[PDB]
C-alpha cells in the first residue's frame, strides 16, 4: 500500500487499516486503553 | 361545588425516513444494487 497526509473538517474517503469509509474526520477528546484500536456505537458502526 | 380534571391527548410527532441511508448507508455498490428491487420507498414516503 501506499500512504496520504491527513485531512480534516472536510468530507473524503478514507482508508483506516482496511476499514473503508466515507466521513469527516475531528478531533477527539475520547480516553483509549493501550489494548483498543476502535470504539463503537449502539449499531456496531465505528466512531473513534 | 367541585373541579375535576381531564386530559386527553390530541396530536402525534412526525417522522421522516430515508431508504439508501437506513439500509446502505455509505455504499455506492449497496445502492446499485437496490435499484433493482421496487418502489418501497414511495409508499413508505406517501404513509409517512
Amino acid at each position: 500500500k501506499k500512504s496520504t497526509n491527513l485531512v480534516k473538517n472536510k468530507c473524503v474517503n478514507f482508508n483506516f487499516n482496511g476499514l473503508k469509509g466515507t466521513g469527516v474526520l475531528t478531533e477527539s477528546n475520547k480516553k483509549f486503553l493501550p489494548f483498543q484500536q476502535f470504539g463503537r456505537d449502539i449499531a456496531d458502526t465505528t466512531d473513534a | 361545588i367541585s373541579v375535576t380534571t381531564e386530559i386527553l391527548p390530541v396530536s402525534m410527532t412526525k417522522t421522516s425516513v430515508d431508504c439508501t441511508m437506513y439500509i446502505c448507508g455509505d455504499s455506492t455498490e449497496c445502492s446499485n444494487l437496490l435499484l433493482q428491487y421496487g418502489s418501497f420507498c414511495t409508499q413508505l414516503k406517501r404513509a409517512l
